[PDB]
């Protein structure tokens, strides 16, 4: 059972090194969409003042 | 060409070690 447990405990670590490699992708893929909302909002910086 | 009885026609008519070798180790 201990021969299972540590053998399982490394495999969990194999998914943690997976999971951040997903998470650090979302932190990329959000930003351009946020960038796609700055370039519209700096429109209104003109237009309302018009 | 004589017919035969019906009750005589009705009368004549490596995947093991692949788990054990992995269960001994872990």
């Amino acid at each position: 059972l201990g021969k299972v447990s540590d053998k399982s405990r490394e495999i969990s670590e194999k998914y943690i090194e997976e999971s951040q490699a997903i998470i650090q992708e979302l932190v990329k893929l959000t930003m351009e969409k946020l960038e796609s909302k700055f370039t519209k909002l700096c429109d209104l910086e003109t237009q309302l003042e018009m | 060409s004589l017919p035969i009885e019906d009750n005589y026609i009705r009368e004549v008519v490596s995947k093991l070690m692949e788990c054990v070798n992995d269960a001994v180790q872990t």
